[PDB]
């Protein structure tokens, strides 16, 4: 459930879990949702809800990037995100969910990693992860602005390997994704 | 359109989730004379020592208000749009008893849910009036009035010196005398006096700080 | 004007509520149009709390006939090879339920799909026999065979539309066409749905699964899935097998 | 770890009686001396209440110079069980006996606060309300003979298990002279 | 209602072999206060038909004014609806259950207590109860409240079965009810002692005895 | 908060013979350990050799049947007068009872008829519309011991599938009997209703007035 | 003859409740897309937890003009409820501005409420899909 | 009722005379044990004859009150001066129809050619019961044996206002919800008639 | 109040007139709705000459008048025959010193040759206090104004009987838990006298 | 005394995972006044809630061999203080060299049941005879008692009130009363499903010995 992302000088990882419902067992990702060419979005919380709401911004995005032939920016990406958030529990109880929206800007040349709270509250950060109850301690004590995507690789794969000391045989493995000036990347070494 | 219900859930859900006065009014013999205590507390701390609790609905025609500020003073502000609509149209000086109609309407819609008890005083071309109004709907008549936290004190000093034929001088002494002893004996009423007088076929007076 | 004046005249009929149209139609009192709606109507209470009045006097046993039937989930899975889809379920039940054929725990949505009971037995019944209406009504207009996707979502939009409501149910779609292959795909009463490759759901879904999991090819056999499927059933017994052509009963 | 619950059947033959309980060591039916008394619910109560009435068994005898009788035992369990008026035990009791002076078989049992209930056929404890009570008076038979009545009550047991896994029961048929203990490893 | 407020006792009827035979008690009680001693609950509806409402005194007469309606609509524009348009007990029970049952439905109940006493018009007795739930039964014997536990055991053992309904005449089946309506004054603090009888015959056809009150009472015994 | 349900403690029991079809009733109408009726139908002939019956809360059962009647009305009235078939007023009362999902109609539902071979066909409705053909099929308090009894007897793989309509009828009536003597709430009257090609034939049996 | 709002529950509900939001593909489904809402509002969540205040204020107008129109049949005959009732329609089917939502000026007058103000008048109350001149012309003329 | 609403705690009490009615009660408004007003006009005029009195919620009583006083105007401006059953039934209706949300009792007194003047109780429920006199309010009910003792059919002006007079006074002397001053208006073929009496006269009777 | 207790909701009264005092009460106990005991005598003695009527729950009111007669025969045996106020002092005592256990309410009518007849009331909390007349019970509300308006010093004894009567059919009439017949006792210099009055007398007044 | 203990262990069972075994709660128990002394009644079918336990129970307690009730609510509860007065009695007649009386045994009965302040669930009808004459008694749980010359309890008690009420008069034979009694029970048993089966009756007469009959109506 744990969703991580890291914005190196020059590319935007995310990482995510792969795969957990209830208690029955899938073999089997269903967390990231390809907004833009170079724009991503991952998702946690509540079943159900969640992957309605993260279709619905991907439909209205590729919906404006058919109408004007052109690449919102990652800016405005998190913005509308942030809105529709807001706007989807203006009138019913309100469900967990956590966003984490990576883009590489081409008009700045400049990578953005945004993060959108259940109230939809959206901060721009450096790193960020949710899910887990900490991580930050190794996000924060080796993290450079000027780390390359070498480097951010293998903080993430450290922070993979804490993760994989304290829980069970349930956690499957990591999704790791790239954006960059090239477009999205899929990682599967690491 | 009107007042919104949206984030009502989104607030309720905050709130499980721990996420969180002295005003008199006296009938002479040929007018109404409203006053007011003049500090503004939030809870113990006094936030301002010189605040104008007398509002104005038309030029001879004023209220004081209790319960909840913003609610008291928008429900004023939109009784008074109504009158100064009303006189237009009708081309006539307003009468206290259209706007305690309106008040009454307006409270009795929201069935209580939008908290202000009003003293509402006035003197229209049919005479001088002083209604009480309640925050469900209610209204009443009277020629000597009370509201607030101290209006205790006040009720006793207005049922000591009270008669039926009192001059404009002792109506304001009599108000005067009730505002100070609330600001006394009360630790939520202080500071100065507001009067306004009204009287019939004269302007309204008003006269802040009356007493310092 | 005259439907004005109509409005405006007049007792009897207001205390029957035969004043609604929605009254009439539910009584069949001017015709038979309930039985014309595609998409079916629910009633609720008129009350402020619907949700926590059907939950009380929902969770109230007394009789044991009036309970609402609960699908028998014992052990189901479902997987995929080159051969096609391999569902296995137990044929386990007695209960004062005697009847002439064995009691299908594996709902026949149309020729060419399979849909598993699980949680609420009339939940299902009903949601996946409306979703074979709406598969056989977008084959008619598209002159094509609907893919399993597509059925897959109706019916967790259809399911997510009453979400919180009361439902409990959940399913697993099984089909196979020329255009994606072998397909199966998870939808519950909260709103996931989830493609997968190997499903388990029950009791002993643990076991199924790492039987499974153990002895799992891509390139197999229709014989040895079938076996492979049977003893993963076993190891906590109904067969079906689906190919292009449709599905077929291996029980055993 | 478990053993809370259980089942107990008391029959009366023609000179003789008959008292079952279930088994998966801990047994339910306890004798002190041509008394038999089987006991359902906490373990920890049944515990307690056997070594209470050794004790007590163990004392009568030793002043009274003579084994106890089962009418005299039922009422001791009477009165011990009110004992605890406002602490009672989770447990159901049930007596067997046969009177060792004039013949007649006797049965009784007893609520969690020592209510007397004596029937002339048959006792249920543990559960009388849904495989059990209505077996046993589906298949009593009154005055049967100490095998017609062993085998009445196998197969009430049979009926009640059926009603497969591991399964194990335990009877005692008791006559004036001789008692017959008997294990349904089945 | 979501409450009653004001509540009448009981009303308890049987059947003899001629008709039937209704009674109930006049009060309206405010509580643990007797506060009206002229309310009538017994409503006689068309010819040959008797309906008895036990409950919310403000429902009562909504359901009297929903019968006052039935009557005046059954007769407009029928000059000939007096011999064979003539509303029978059947048609005006299974209107009230309907209606009862619906508004059950609405979750907003009548809280009233329904008895519906006549006689057909092939001569045959008629007799059904209904309630707030919108439930319905049939009885040769029937009453409400505190009288469904008392005046029922009293008005058994004169009609037991249907083969005693031949049986049973007119004067027997009075003397029951009066007892039974004498012995609900005796055990019932909300009772009256005033009551109202109807009896519904298929020779003479109609009955209804107002202002009577329960007399041969014994407290002779409290002396000692 | 006003409460809308209830129960009213019947026992229905309906069997599907070789040619025809039987449906049994018991009638009884008993609450707060207070007796208010003894006599009251719970079998109903709905026409087009199909038979109903519903146990439970009486106002529901009512209305169910009521709205079951008026479809088949005007089924055949927009259908040029079209014999309905056993499974079509199955699917009828399935959706029937599925349009109260949240707020369920207490009660339990079995229709029996002929089909289009002219075999007998049960088929028993859950509360909220989950239907199944059964052969046989008891409902109610009485029938975990009405089941038994039948089961002990005849064979549902003497053979049910030769027995006769006189032989069904003297079994559900022993059946019925057995309960009464040792159940306590069955009892007054027992109606039937045998669903044959020659139509529907009812049999009122009266048991032991209690 | 009501002064409070009554019946303003629903008594069922279905998923192609509101007609204008009809999906094409599936026509027994809503369309999540052209409805806007932020695309997580399942109807049943309209269904529990509102305000006991929302019902009375959004059909309180409504109700008083119910109440009025009933005096006036009891008292004057139907003709004058009947008179009113055309005169509003027709004022209000003939008034068709997409760009403003405010009302006529007849309407207030016929209303009576040429000199009255309330919060609705004060408060009276971006979107890629459904906003347009096009989309307010087929739902007036129902195409 | 609801939280932190103002109720009615009154003592009201109508009675039929030989020329007409007389409808009296007491004049304190409380507030638990706080008088918030010691002189009150409770009798409300709802036509030129035709008075009533309120109990319950103050704010649907008066709502109640303001509509049927509408409606009774628009009667008139068609069909001249209405009944008291007339006004009666529309109590009556808007109290029943409208019982689910308000709180609202009623007792009206009215005069006419027709009817000579007649008495009318509404209480809580929306039930209208016609009655020779009617008694209500929370000091009504210390009164009512009295009132039952020394009641008569056609009385005169005098006798009738005598027997409200010390009906009241009893009611106001067991009640601490009652207040000083006793109000009574007189219906009747003449006019309307309008009486006030002081504590020191009837606490002395 | 104990739950599942039994209530003793009555109609008390008690008299002093020129001779001596009477005790009056009715005679029906009922548990909710149904009357358990219709023919219930509550004129529970004490002593030859005090007599007293309770109130409250019946078993603590039992107790303590047990506890007070026992207390009166030692006296007795010890200084002779007791005054009203001994009896009632003792009754105050017990109601005080147990009213956070017990609810007991009593009504004590005495006489004795130099107080020449007593009432007192000890309601519940345990005060006491002493009256030319009390009354108490549920259906006592109803007849208060009655009792304030029909009461004389040194009535004869039919007046006093009459004015009982009354006082308690009115009681009867207004109350649902008040039924039955009347019962009075007459504490006088002559002795104790018993009197019984059935409905079909009382309900004619 | 009796013990407290277990008592917060048998809380926290039914708090947690465990449901305290019932209790028998005991049916229709009459007593009727007769010129020459008393007659008793009482059903004889126990129920174990919904489903009948016995045909025939035997629910008249004897105090004294001239002094009779029948108790109803806990049966335990019913028949310990029953026999503990009783023993009471046995003493007190032994001290006295007395026959015992019926308000000794209603004075004990009472202070008994006032001591535990109604935690002890006895709900009983007292009859006798005595050299001062007949009596009959009605003691409630929480220790108040009433005196009265027809008495009515139990589940079918309103029914059995009835019967007594329609037909009973102040000058009565034995046998009259005895068949009033039973006409009361059978009404019970009738028109309730608390009650059933036979009738147990114990007639008591001034100057005889106590006759006990069991099943009168067969």
């Amino acid at each position: 459930d744990i969703i991580l992302g890291i914005r190196v000088q020059d590319s935007v990882i995310l990482a995510s879990s792969k795969a957990v419902t209830r208690g029955i067992s899938v073999l089997k990702d269903d967390k990231t949702r390809q907004l833009s060419p170079h724009t991503l979005m991952s998702f946690a919380g509540e079943a159900g809800d969640t992957v309605q709401f993260a279709e619905y911004i991907q439909a209205n995005i590729q919906l404006y990037s058919i109408r004007e032939d052109y690449e919102l920016s990652p800016q405005a990406v998190s913005s509308f995100v942030r809105q529709e958030l807001a706007k989807s529990i203006r009138s019913r109880r309100p469900y967990q969910v956590n966003v984490l929206i990576g883009g590489y800007d081409k008009k700045k040349n400049k990578p953005e990693l945004y993060q959108i709270d259940y109230l939809g509250t959206k901060v721009e950060l450096p790193y960020g992860a949710h899910g887990y109850s900490y991580t930050f301690f190794l996000l924060d004590h080796h993290y450079r602005p000027d780390m390359t995507t070498e480097e951010g690789l293998d903080l993430l794969k450290l922070c993979v390997q804490e993760l994989e000391k304290r829980m069970p045989m349930d956690f499957k493995g990591v999704i790791v994704k790239i954006v960059d000036k090239d477009g999205i990347r899929q990682v599967d070494d690491f | 359109a009107g007042l919104s219900f949206d984030n009502y859930q989104r607030n309720n859900f905050l709130a499980e989730n721990s996420h969180t006065t002295t005003i008199v009014g006296v009938k002479f013999n040929n007018g109404v004379v409203i006053a007011a205590d003049t500090r503004s507390t939030q809870g113990p701390i006094v936030a301002d020592k010189n605040c104008a609790k007398l509002h104005r609905i038309s030029p001879k025609i004023w209220c004081a208000g209790a319960g909840t500020a913003a609610d008291t003073e928008a429900v004023t502000q939109l009784i008074g749009s109504n009158i100064e609509l009303h006189s237009l149209y009708t081309s006539r000086e307003p009468r206290v008893v259209s706007a305690l109609q309106m008040l009454k309407q307006h409270l009795f819609k929201y069935q209580g849910h939008i908290g202000a008890y009003l003293i509402v005083a006035g003197v229209d071309p049919t005479g001088s009036h002083l209604f009480s109004i309640h925050a469900h709907g209610s209204t009443d008549v009277g020629y000597y009035l009370s509201l607030g936290s101290g209006s205790l004190a006040a009720m006793a000093v207005l049922e000591s010196h009270w008669k039926q034929d009192l001059t404009k001088e002792e109506a304001i002494k009599l108000a005067s005398d009730a505002i100070q002893a609330g600001i006394w004996n009360d630790l939520g009423s202080g500071s100065n006096v507001d009067v306004c007088v009204m009287e019939i076929g004269k302007d309204a007076e008003y006269l802040r700080n009356y007493t310092p | 004007m005259q439907a004005i004046a109509d409005s405006f005249s007049v007792r009897l009929v207001k205390e029957l509520q035969y004043d609604n149209e929605q009254n009439l139609e539910s009584d069949f009192v001017t015709g038979a149009s309930q039985f014309q709606r595609l998409a079916p109507s629910l009633t609720v209470p008129p009350i402020a709390s619907p949700q926590q009045f059907l939950r009380a006097h929902t969770d109230d046993s007394r009789n044991p006939d009036c309970k609402i039937k609960i699908a028998h989930g014992t052990t189901t899975l479902a997987f995929r090879f080159q051969g096609g889809i391999i569902v296995a379920v137990d044929s386990r039940a007695a209960g004062n339920w005697v009847a002439s054929q064995t009691v299908k725990k594996v709902i026949e949505i149309n020729p060419f799909l399979l849909g598993t009971m699980a949680g609420g037995a009339a939940d299902c019944q009903f949601w996946e026999t409306w979703l074979g209406s709406q598969c056989r009504l977008h084959e008619l207009r598209e002159k094509e065979r609907i893919s399993v996707a597509a059925a897959s979502k109706i019916l967790s939009n259809l399911v997510y539309q009453y979400k919180g409501a009361g439902l409990s149910m959940g399913t697993m779609i099984c089909g196979y066409t020329r255009k994606e292959g072998p397909t199966i795909y998870y939808v519950d009463s909260d709103g996931t749905r989830l493609k997968g490759d190997i499903f388990c759901v029950g009791s002993g879904q643990t076991f199924a699964y790492g039987v499974l999991d153990s002895n799992y090819k891509w390139d197999l056999s229709v014989e040895d899935a079938l076996y492979l499927g049977k003893r993963s059933i076993l190891a906590a017994v109904n067969l079906y097998h689906v190919t292009e052509d449709g599905w077929i009963y291996h029980g055993n | 770890s478990s053993i809370n619950g259980g089942i107990v059947v008391a029959m009366t033959g023609k000179d003789c009686v008959a008292i079952a309980c279930d088994l998966r060591k801990f047994e339910k039916i306890f004798h002190y001396g041509h008394v038999f008394l089987g006991i359902t619910g906490l373990a920890t109560d049944v515990t307690t209440l056997n070594e209470m009435f050794r004790y007590k068994t163990n004392l009568y005898k030793l002043k009274e110079e003579r084994a106890i009788e089962p009418e005299t035992f039922t009422q001791l369990v009477s009165s011990s069980l009110y004992e605890r008026r406002f602490g009672p035990y989770f447990v159901g009791p049930v007596v067997a006996g046969i009177n060792s002076k004039s013949g007649k078989p006797f049965i009784a049992g007893f609520d969690l606060i020592g209510c007397i209930d004596e029937a002339k056929d048959f006792i249920v404890s543990g559960t009388a309300s849904d495989q059990l009570f209505g077996m046993c008076e589906s298949l009593y038979e009154p005055n049967l003979e100490p095998e017609d009545l062993f085998e009445t009550i196998s197969q009430a047991l049979l009926n009640a298990a059926d009603r497969l896994s591991g399964w194990g029961a335990v009877v005692y048929i008791i006559k004036k002279d001789e008692v017959v203990k008997r294990y349904l490893k089945m | 209602t979501q409450q009653p407020i004001v509540t009448g006792t009981s009303v308890i009827s049987m059947k003899y072999d001629n008709g039937v035979i209704i009674a109930a008690d006049n009060l309206g009680s405010y509580g643990s206060l007797l506060r009206f001693n002229g309310v009538e609950r017994l409503i006689p509806v068309g010819d040959n038909t008797v309906v008895g409402i036990s409950g919310d005194i403000s429902d009562m007469q909504h359901i009297e004014r929903l019968l006052k309606d039935l009557v005046t609509e059954n007769a407009y524009d029928n000059p000939l609806a007096d011999a064979e348009e003539a509303l029978e007990p059947s048609y005006i029970f299974e209107y009230l259950a309907t209606v009862m049952y619906q508004r059950r439905s609405k979750m907003n109940p009548l809280w009233n207590a329904i008895i519906v006493a006549g006689v057909q018009s092939n001569g045959d007795q008629f007799l059904r109860y209904v309630n707030l739930l919108g439930v319905t039964y049939s009885s040769p014997t029937l009453a409400t409240g505190f009288g469904a536990h008392m005046a029922n055991p009293l008005l058994r053992k004169v009609v037991d079965r249907e083969s005693d309904i031949p049986k049973t005449t007119v004067q027997v089946a009075e003397e029951a009810i009066v007892n039974a309506m004498r012995v609900l004054y005796y055990r019932d603090a909300r009772s009256s002692r005033n009551f109202s009888l109807a009896i519904i015959d298929k020779n003479t056809g109609l009955t209804f005895k107002k202002n009577l009150q329960v007399e041969n009472m014994k407290w002779d015994f409290a002396k000692d | 908060q006003f409460n809308p349900y209830g129960d009213n403690g019947g026992t229905i029991l309906g069997i599907a013979g070789e040619d025809f079809a039987v449906l049994a009733g018991d009638t009884r109408n008993i609450t707060d350990y207070s007796i208010n009726s003894r006599y009251e139908p719970k079998v109903f002939d709905c026409g087009d050799n199909i038979v109903m019956s519903a146990n439970g809360f009486a106002a529901d059962g009512d209305a169910l049947v009521k709205r079951f009647k008026n479809s088949v009305k005007w089924y055949h009235f927009d259908h040029n007068d079209k014999k309905l078939s056993i499974n079509s007023a199955a699917r009828n009362i399935q959706h029937l009872l599925y349009g109260k999902r949240f707020f369920p109609y207490y009660v339990h539902t079995i229709i029996a008829g002929l089909d289009e071979d002219g075999k007998g066909a049960v088929y028993s409705f859950d509360p909220v519309g989950s239907y199944e053909r059964e052969q046989c099929r008891a409902g109610g308090a009485a029938a975990s011991l009405i089941m038994p009894f039948l089961d002990n007897q005849v064979n549902f793989k003497k053979p049910l599938k030769y027995l006769s309509v006189e032989e069904v009828i003297k079994l559900v009536r022993d059946s019925f009997t057995s309960a009464t003597e040792r159940h306590i709430q069955v009892g007054d009257g027992l109606e039937i209703l045998i669903v044959t090609k020659d139509g529907v034939r009812k049999e009122f049996y009266e048991l032991k007035r209690d | 003859m009501n002064i409070v709002p009554q019946d303003t529950f629903k008594s069922q509900v279905s998923t192609d409740q509101d007609k204008s939001v009809l999906s094409s593909a599936v026509p027994s489904l809503p369309d999540t897309l052209r409805q806007q809402e932020g695309g997580a509002v399942p109807l049943s969540t309209q269904l529990n937890d509102r305000h006991p205040l929302e019902s009375t204020l959004k059909n309180w107008e409504t109700t008083q003009r119910q109440r009025q129109m009933e005096q006036y049949r009891q008292i004057f005959g139907i003709a004058e409820p009947m008179k009113r009732t055309m005169e509003m329609e027709i004022v209000n089917r003939t008034d068709f501005n997409p760009l403003s939502t405010n009302g006529s000026i007849h309407r207030d007058i016929l209303l009576n409420k040429e000199c009255s103000i309330d919060w609705e008048d004060v408060y009276p109350g971006s979107t890629m899909v459904g906003d347009d001149v096009h989309s307010k012309i087929e739902k007036q003329l129902g195409i | 009722l609801k939280k932190g609403e103002v109720s009615l705690g009154t003592s009201i009490m109508a009675v039929t005379f030989k020329d007409g009615v007389i409808l009296g009660a007491d004049s304190r408004t409380t507030t638990g044990a706080y008088i918030a007003n010691r002189v009150t006009d409770k009798l409300t005029r709802v036509h030129d004859k035709i008075w009533c009195c309120r109990s319950g919620s103050a704010a649907d009583t008066q709502a109640i009150a303001d509509i049927v006083q509408y409606h009774l105007e628009l009667y008139t401006s068609q069909y001249g001066t209405p009944s008291t059953e007339t006004a009666a039934s529309v109590f009556k209706e808007l109290c029943y129809e409208n019982k689910d949300n308000l709180t609202a009792g009623i007792i009206v007194a009215g005069y006419d050619d027709k009817n000579k003047g007649e008495v009318y109780t509404i209480p809580l429920g929306g039930s209208v019961h016609k009655l020779p006199y009617a008694i209500a309010g929370s000091g009504s009910t210390f009164i009512y044996g009295y009132c039952d003792k020394n009641f008569r059919e056609n009385m005169s002006k005098e006798e009738t206002v005598d027997f409200i007079k010390h009906s009241l006074s009893q009611a106001i002397k067991w009640d601490g919800s009652s207040g000083g001053v006793i109000r009574m208006v007189v219906l009747t073929a003449a006019g309307v008639e309008r009486l006030i009496f002081y504590p020191d006269e009837y606490e002395q009777l």
